[PDB]
């Protein structure tokens, strides 16, 4: 009903043109205070610290996704290349052997240091060395978005939403035969506590266990623009879901229960929840108007 | 003398500990300062007054400890890192919960607008704005810009606080 959030800071006139896969927070400068990392459509990589833009750096191609793994390593994908950078400066220009275009990329925990995971328009999913293409897994369809849960040592699951409106699962290297046929097309894919949340073009989020059981369903008034996990650690210990709609509103569901609503003057293209600055529970949103909005969650705010 | 309890609170890294250093005699003071761990009770002299200074951590994890000390507090020092425009609201929220708490009496609050030296540091008046300090009308309060490295403002502040306690 109300908004749980504290309004931290707003910059209407930031110049940011990015969607969720190209937004990130990391501890690059090791100094505890985390920084916002954006691969803008500028083909420029922008770095934010606190309320002000810290740095800007040129990128060769226009970006599709940026991850950060293990101290830190900013990895920018574009086309068929993946440029690993180090200490803000460029470091390497890896290229996947085609037969190619990179569609989505994310990371997997090595044990309990992480390892880069890549989706290619070809229909392959690659897991790589802590710097070379280590695993190549074939899935029928062109991946629309992917999510990783687990650690590659003990055991891990890779969920794939296909452009064919299907849901794919990969448990420990093998592509399962369990394929779910969804109505509309994929729009976002967020890994939660007991399941993954898929959002379809017909304004609905579905929650799916790896088995294929459908835990719940969320029915939304307008169109989904962005989805994102909101992991609050500590006593409150919940893994919420943030959905932002083209009608401007941003919602937090604790499982099936709507927990907060606020509305941005502009439609959110990118959502990030994590550490930024010295605060653990920070919501960073980038609007289509290019604005940057930061809200952060009270200590006492319950999400039931 | 007279013994009084002074609670020192504020977000992590505002400079509570550093500002508390500048209240000790100049030979006692230490060079670098470790990020407070849990909390540290200390003692300090200032004229006819003896301050028992409870220096808390302002880290997420530890904020739940401040309330342990509200009942006894006779005055509160509240440190704000002026250059952290970002967390002002968090700063505000915690301040508000403190004021709310049924244990915290209407004792005087002294806010240090610390790190006045930093390039992007916020003006005392903008800080008092974000925190909504003007709304405080049942307690004596005061905001004093400060440099905790140099010690600038600190005494001016403590001096103010001492008037109210006398
Ligand atoms: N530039 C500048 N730096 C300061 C100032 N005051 C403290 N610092 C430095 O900023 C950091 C603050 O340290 P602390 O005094 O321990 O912060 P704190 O209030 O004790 O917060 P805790 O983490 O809970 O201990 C350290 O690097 C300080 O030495 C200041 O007035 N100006
Ligand atoms: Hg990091
Ligand atoms: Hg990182
Ligand atoms: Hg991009
Ligand atoms: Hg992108
Ligand atoms: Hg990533
Ligand atoms: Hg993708
Ligand atoms: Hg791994
Ligand atoms: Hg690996
Ligand atoms: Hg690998
Ligand atoms: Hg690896
Ligand atoms: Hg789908
Ligand atoms: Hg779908
Ligand atoms: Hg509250
Ligand atoms: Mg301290």
């Amino acid at each position: 009903v109300r908004s749980v959030w504290l309004d931290a800071f707003n910059d209407p006139v930031a110049g940011i043109s990015a969607y969720t896969p190209c937004v990130h927070t990391c501890n690059l400068f090791g100094d505890g205070e985390n920084r916002l990392v954006i691969a803008d459509e500028d083909r420029k990589l922008k770095i934010w610290k606190g309320t002000q833009k810290a740095s800007e750096h040129p990128l060769l191609d226009t970006p599709v996704a940026i991850c950060s793994y293990i101290l830190p390593a900013l990895a920018v994908a574009a086309g068929s290349h993946i440029y690993i950078y180090r200490n803000l400066r460029p470091y390497y220009k890896f290229v996947l052997p085609p037969e190619t275009v990179i569609t989505c990329m994310d990371v997997v925990k090595q044990a309990i240091v992480s390892c880069l995971v890549v989706g290619t328009e070809s229909g392959r999913i690659l897991i790589l060395n802590p710097a070379a293409i280590v695993k190549n897994i074939w899935v029928g369809i062109t991946p629309a978005m992917i999510a990783v849960q687990g650690e590659l040592d003990v055991g891990y699951r890779i969920t794939v939403a296909g452009r064919d409106g299907k849901l794919y699962h990969i448990r420990n290297g093998e592509l399962s035969q369990t394929i779910i046929q969804l109505e509309a097309q994929p729009v976002g894919l967020v890994r939660l506590a007991k399941h993954v949340a898929v959002g379809c073009m017909n304004d609905v989020v579905h929650a799916y266990t790896p088995t294929g059981h459908k835990s719940w369903s969320l029915y939304l008034p307008c169109h989904i623009l962005a989805m994102q996990r909101m992991e609050v650690t500590g006593q409150r210990n919940t893994k919420a879901l943030i959905v932002a709609l083209s009608n401007g509103e941003v919602r937090v569901y604790n499982e099936k229960l709507l927990v907060s609503v606020h509305v941005s003057p502009n439609p959110v293209t990118a959502l990030w929840f994590g550490r930024y600055g010295r605060e653990d529970n920070t919501l960073l949103a980038i609007t289509k108007s290019g604005a940057l909005d930061i809200k952060m969650l009270p200590r006492t705010a319950n999400l039931e | 003398s007279k013994k009084v309890n002074v609670l020192v609170v504020g977000l992590d890294n505002s400079g509570k500990t550093t500002i508390i250093e500048r209240l000790k005699p100049r030979p006692r003071q230490a060079a670098e300062v470790a990020p407070t761990v849990g909390f540290t009770v200390d003692e300090v002299e200032k004229g006819p007054l003896t301050f028992t200074v409870f220096d808390m951590s302002g880290a997420g994890r530890y904020r739940t400890l401040w309330e342990q000390y509200y009942r006894e507090a006779d005055a509160v020092v509240f440190v704000v890192d002026s250059a952290d425009k970002l967390r002002m609201v968090v700063a505000r929220d915690e301040m508000e919960h403190m004021l709310k708490h049924s244990n915290m009496r209407k004792v005087p609050i002294l806010y240090f607008a610390n790190k006045k030296d930093l390039p992007v540091a916020m003006p005392p008046v903008e800080i008092a704005q974000a925190l909504g300090l003007d709304d405080i009308k049942d307690r004596p309060w005061q905001i004093v810009p400060s440099n905790g490295l140099t010690g600038e403002g600190v005494d001016k502040g403590i001096d103010w606080l001492a008037e109210r306690l006398s």
